[PDB]
RNA sequence: CCCGUCGCUCCUACCGAUUGAAUGGUCCGGUGAAGUGUUCGGAUCGCGGUCGCGAGAAGUCCAUUGAACCUUAUCAUUUAGAGGAAGGAGAAGUCGUAACAAGGUUUCCGUAGGUGAACCUGCGGAAGGAUCAUUG
RNA sequence: UCCGCCGGCACCUUAUGAGAAAUCAAAGUCUUUGGGUUCCGGGGGGAGUAUGGUCGCAAGGCUGAAACUUAAAGGAAUUGAC
RNA sequence: GCGGUAAUUCCAGCUCCAAUAGCGUAUAUUUAAGUUGUUGCAGUUAAAAAGCUCGUAGUUGGACCUUGGGCCGGCAUCGUUACUUUGAAGAAAUUAGAGUGCUCAAAGCAAGCCAUCGCUCUGGAUACAUUAGCAUGGGAUAACAUCAUAGGAU
RNA sequence: UACCUGGUUGAUCCUGCCAGUAGUCAUAUGCUUGUCUCAAAGAUUAAGCCAUGCAUGUGCAAGUAUGAACCAAUGAACUGUGAAACUGCGAAUGGCUCAUUAAAUCAGUUAUAGUUUGUUUGAUGGUACGUACUCGGAUAACCGUAGUAAUUCUAGAGCUAAUACGUGCAACAAACCCCGACUGGGCGCAUUUAUUAGAUAUGAUCCGAUGAUUCAUGAUAACUCGACGGAUCGCACGGCCGCCGGCGACGCAUCAUUCAAAUUUCUGCCCUAUCAACUUUCGAUGGUAGGAUAGGGGCCUACCAUGGUGGUGACGGGUGACGGAGAAUUAGGGUUCGAUUCCGGAGAGGGAGCCUGAGAAACGGCUACCACAUCCAAGGAAGGCAGCAGGCGCGCAAAUUACCCAAUCCUGACACGGGGAGGUAGUGACAAUAAAUAACAAUACCGGG
């Protein structure tokens, strides 16, 4: 099958390697999971070396997705895929990578901020006395608030959806996002 | 070649193994175990080859199933237990509790030690690391692991460990002016003070060693073993102790028939 | 596998360079001829053995004295040969090891050895004993006429107990004769 | 003593018209089994409330590893071949005498031409020459 | 014309040198074997031939085998014969 | 090289010779072979100096720089190598080699002794193991760049 | 034993080779062969083809007995042994061979801070709650209806078990983090992601490790349709008024260790230049981001750059080339060999793909194609001796279709079964050791002091 052998390549001085030996088991490949966004989910358990378990997602819909600045974590369900470093018919596909730029609706964000921060974007004493405390430091980019009125916010995929099974990931801040946010203008 | 190896061959044994070699196809292959299969004895080789008490790979286990032999403070079956180094081979009944001590040449010896000393023995110390939810554990060079211990034990120390009640009674640092015994390589089995230790960062720290007798030699930070807190032994060395070069081996062998036969 | 394969084994005669020379097939012949040899190969093995202790004492002596490497098989050497009785007392030095000679070897045989004792009217005799069972080394029948004896054992040389030389009955020959004179 | 052409016999190798022949290998191309993952599918089975859930075979779709076969080309090995031609060996020879003596034209190199064969001749060179020498 | 120095082409005498010898003042300082470096030979033929490569208008040049055959071919000197 | 009517060489008898329970023959290859030559061959005439010069890589490169000096746990930050010494790590088997009377030997790693309800803690040594790698001392002989715009040392 | 001798000539001194001389754990062969010990043995040619028989199975007190089994017993579940069968484990070791393979395997020396690891040893398992005095449905052996020419080929029916399979109380806490009633949710262990502590080295002031890490580890926010967190077995019976309790067996998870593998650093290999340039559009060298893997890596994909090796021999070709430890001969240096019992690699006729499993690209496992070849009732079925023995063929060239687990060891649930591994006998002038085939006297004959 698929295999990782450099028994196939050539030597660094551009001749070619002979074969002395049939493929091994411990070399092989496997097919690529190429992970969708979609609603319908599905993963499917693999078998590898040593009796572990391998998750290979087939499509997933929702993300663990984590808001560096507050330090707040989340589940939220992916919109869509705007953008793919390696390949750029990777987001006409709509397939769930490393590094792979997407949208998650804001709702659970919103939801948190208006009950942490007491403000929303987009009881007796303690709670209000401890309310302004928080208020105080209150700070939020433009560009990170823009995007609770559009609903959804520009996120970064961390995980391996082909080999853990899910994909979760982090929220675009900082020098980040307007990186890629002049590359998504148009 | 797709999996592990259930044979040993005998001209693959390790040498202080000093097996006849036409004795027969295979030699005993260690068990899995504490010690490094390669600086065992296992209990075959005891039973066996050490001691008349078996004659064959048949009375071995005739001796074993009935729980003769008690090796560390434990009952054990296997006959290819590796009992490596200062294993406390206990056997009940008779009482010969033996510790496995190094000959000076390389040799494993059963040093017949008393049955209260026996109740005890001294472990190696590795690496002491932080374990889940950050409890410090000792991990020793036997395979032990010994969890909560004094902070003042680090890397590479010795420990008197306890056998019924196992835990450290107490410990002797590595350092220069201890007593050491050299448990690997050529200098197997000699005993010495530290002098002092080189430090090479990368690899290879070189251990310097005097000899009791004024001998002085080297070895690598492995293969030796802290003995005794000072100049004084907390165990009872078999015999000799010092490396006894040929020529004055001739002259012992000569004395030897000078006296005693003398005729 | 078969453990019998890793038996060492060799061989202990040469055979010489020069198979036509006269004045070596006499030498030879001579040696033969009083040593009560069999063949060439009985004297060529010696010669061998010989070639072997000399070779060993020559790479002994190129090194120097204070090397331990030299002291300790030199004693060794020393003591095999004052153990065989071929170096006398007042040879005890590794140059005199040098000059041994295959007629020491052949002066220890266990067939010289009895045919000098008087227990043998020729050295042919004395091979014949030997090969009969009627001589004992100490306690043990020897019957190899190649017995190479040592010092120690010099003394106890001696016709066996069950040899009709050393108080046994009489052999099969006289016993026919004394069942012939019988009736 | 000795050289070569020619005539006879045997042995080895070479060139050689046949788009030779056979064998193994590689690259490209076409067909492409079977497995593996995926898509749809749903024979049937179990349970639940005359209503749902779960498992699931055949089949099918795409991708991948890819045996194997079928042409072309190419590499390597052995061999047939009419005819030509070269060496060597052979106690049978024919024709001369090229070399060894100043070998009867001193001998030999490079080059060019010529003739039945050794060879001859033109030009330059050498002594390994038959001269170590003409202050006459 | 006489003396001396450096450089060159040679020549004469003699080994105490070398060499199979002829002979050589270098062809010496070599089994008492080693200053540095390049090329190049391995019994005589086949043979500087076959073929491939390559330079040349060509004649040709550089590189360059094998099968097979053979007990000698050869160097220097000596005595005869011519 | 022998045999062409006297054969010391063929065919046989006798006798003798060499090895001897071993000997002959054929291939392969070690020696012999200083006829592959680093140790250690050759090149005027025996085979073998290129027609001659230039020329990069390679190989090889003048001399110069500590001697008198007798005695005899710290703590740094540094020209790099070759060479040489010492150490370590280094599979066994084989080889060399210590002990050991398998009846000897090739072997084996056994055994030996008072004459025991046993002992010798019985022994089961020790070397070498290119080169490359790791570490300690030495700095003679060698190779690299470093050498006067001071951009030097304190 | 650091050695020479014959052959060019009428004779001499050389160069020079031909022939002679001795060894080969080196193979044939020829003649001969009494004894003891020790021993190689279808490698060379064909990794060519195979009739036949064996070479891998396994049960302890301790998973599951109702044989319509045996041995004993005499209203109780079983309450002795136990065939078969389910379950677990092993068959990835050993054995054989050297075809492919020339920095490739392999040797010495490195690294995993780049990974996986049944097993053995040591340590460690508080969160299930939203019938627990113990849950559910099947199924084998068994019994009886069969099909087919046929095979450890195959279909129905009726019973019955689990340490098989599948559910489910997980039994009883603390600390902490968040949202919060005015003066409740989370939280075992495991997975994935993100933030954060891991210090220097308010007076008095805890905090590991390496040469080297954002490391070991801790706290936090969440996440997952989590094969995890004992519905299991043997022996002994006891102490507290129903309560409690011992010594074991098997099993699940994490870490360390042992058994190992995979990949990897540096240096090192025979002949050839009549092999001088090779590799790269389609991976060749490097970068970025992913995919895949147990894991690093052009290992693969998208984009980008034009690099990488070579007279210090790349690239290509030959090898009657597996590499090494080693073997023969050796004054020293050296030359030649290394299929074979020890280590490493590769293969199961030739290629390819894969399941199970901790471990295989396994062939005494499957699937397909190619080449052979086997029955057959012509519809189909089953193949792999480079395992042991044996046969054919090929050749100059190599033995018994024997006995046994008694030894060495390995494997299984296991003291107990099994082992063509291994040992023992048979053939054996491969090689090698010791060693008979007569000794003495008299007489006859002949010599010397
Ligand atoms: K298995
Ligand atoms: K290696
Ligand atoms: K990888
Ligand atoms: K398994
Ligand atoms: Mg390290
Ligand atoms: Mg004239
Ligand atoms: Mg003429
Ligand atoms: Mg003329
Ligand atoms: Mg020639
Ligand atoms: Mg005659
Ligand atoms: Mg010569
Ligand atoms: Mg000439
Ligand atoms: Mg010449
Ligand atoms: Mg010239
Ligand atoms: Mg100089
Ligand atoms: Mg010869
Ligand atoms: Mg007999
Ligand atoms: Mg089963
Ligand atoms: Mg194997
Ligand atoms: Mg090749
Ligand atoms: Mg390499
Ligand atoms: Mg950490
Ligand atoms: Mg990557
Ligand atoms: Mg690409
Ligand atoms: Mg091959
Ligand atoms: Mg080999
Ligand atoms: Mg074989
Ligand atoms: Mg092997
Ligand atoms: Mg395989
Ligand atoms: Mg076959
Ligand atoms: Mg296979
Ligand atoms: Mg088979
Ligand atoms: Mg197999
Ligand atoms: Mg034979």
């Amino acid at each position: 099958g698929i295999s990782r052998d450099s028994m196939h390549k050539r030597r660094a001085t551009g001749g070619k390697q002979k074969a002395w030996r049939k493929k091994r088991k411990y070399e092989l490949g496997r097919q690529p999971a190429n992970t969708k966004l979609s609603s319908n989910k599905t993963v499917r358990r693999v078998r590898v070396r040593g009796g572990n378990v391998k998750w290979r997602a087939l499509r997933l819909d929702t993300g663990n997705f984590s808001w560096g600045s507050e330090a707040v974590t989340r589940k939220t369900r992916l919109l869509d895929v705007v953008y793919n470093s390696s390949n750029n018919e990777l987001v006409r596909t709509q397939t769930l990578v490393k590094n792979a730029i997407v949208q998650v609706d804001a709702a659970p964000f919103k939801q948190w901020y208006l009950t942490h921060y007491g403000v929303e974007i987009g009881k007796s004493n303690n709670v209000q006395r401890k309310l302004e405390k928080r208020q105080q430091g209150r700070t939020l980019d433009s560009h990170i608030e823009e995007q609770f009125s559009g609903g959804r916010l520009l996120a970064c995929i961390s995980s391996r959806p082909g080999q853990c099974g899910r994909a979760d990931g982090y929220i675009l801040e900082g020098k980040e996002l307007e990186f890629y946010m002049r590359k998504l203008q148009k | 070649a797709r999996g592990l190896k259930k044979h040993l061959k005998r001209l693959n044994a390790p040498s202080h193994w000093m097996l006849d070699k036409l004795g027969g196809a295979f030699a005993p292959k260690p068990s899995s175990g504490p010690h490094k299969a390669r600086e065992c004895l296992p209990l075959i080789l005891i039973l066996r080859n050490r001691l008349k008490y078996a004659l064959t790979y048949r009375e071995v286990q005739s001796i074993l199933m009935q729980r003769h032999i008690m090796v560390d403070g434990k009952v054990r079956t296997d006959k290819t237990y590796p009992a490596g180094f200062m294993d406390i081979i206990s056997i009940p009944k008779t009482g010969e509790n033996y510790r496995l001590l190094y000959d000076t040449k390389g040799r494993f010896r059963l040093h017949s030690v008393r049955d209260e000393d026996a109740k005890f023995k001294l472990c190696k110390v590795r690496s002491v690391q932080f374990g889940q939810k950050g409890i410090p554990y000792l991990n020793t060079y036997d395979g032990r692991t010994i969890r909560y211990p004094d902070p003042l034990i680090k890397a590479n120390d010795t420990i008197k460990l306890d056998l019924e009640t196992n835990k450290i009674v107490d410990f002797i640092k590595f350092d220069v002016g201890n007593v050491v015994m050299v448990t690997g390589g050529r200098n197997t089995g000699r005993v010495g003070v530290i002098k002092n230790r080189e430090k090479h960062k990368g690899t290879f720290e070189t251990i310097h060693v005097e000899d009791a007798q004024g001998h002085q030699f080297a070895t690598r930070l492995g293969n030796v073993f802290t003995i005794g807190k000072g100049t004084k032994p907390w165990v009872s060395l078999p015999k000799g102790k010092g490396i006894k070069l040929t020529i004055i081996e001739e002259q012992r062998k000569r004395d030897a028939a000078a006296q005693a036969a003398a005729k | 596998v078969h453990v019998n394969f890793y038996r060492n084994y060799g061989k202990t005669f040469k055979k010489p360079r020069r198979p036509y020379e006269k004045e070596r097939l006499d030498a030879e012949l001579k040696l033969v001829g009083e040593y009560g040899l069999r063949c060439k190969r009985e004297l060529w093995r010696v010669q061998y053995a010989l070639s072997r202790i000399r070779n060993a004492a020559r790479h002994l002596l190129t090194l120097d004295e204070k090397n331990p490497r030299r002291i300790f098989e030199g004693a060794a050497l020393l003591r095999r040969m004052n153990r065989y009785g071929l170096l006398a007392e007042g040879q005890d030095k590794l140059d005199y090891v040098l000059a041994l000679t295959a007629e020491n070897f052949l002066a220890r045989r266990l067939q010289t050895l009895v045919f000098k004792a008087g227990m043998a009217k020729s050295i042919h005799h004395a091979r014949v004993l030997i090969r009969q069972r009627h001589i004992r080394v100490g306690r043990q029948i020897v019957n190899v006429p190649s017995f190479m004896v040592r010092v120690e054992s010099e003394k106890h040389i001696d016709f066996s107990l069950t040899s009709p030389f050393g108080g046994g009955p009489a052999g099969r020959v006289k016993r026919k004769n004394q069942k012939k004179a019988s009736g």
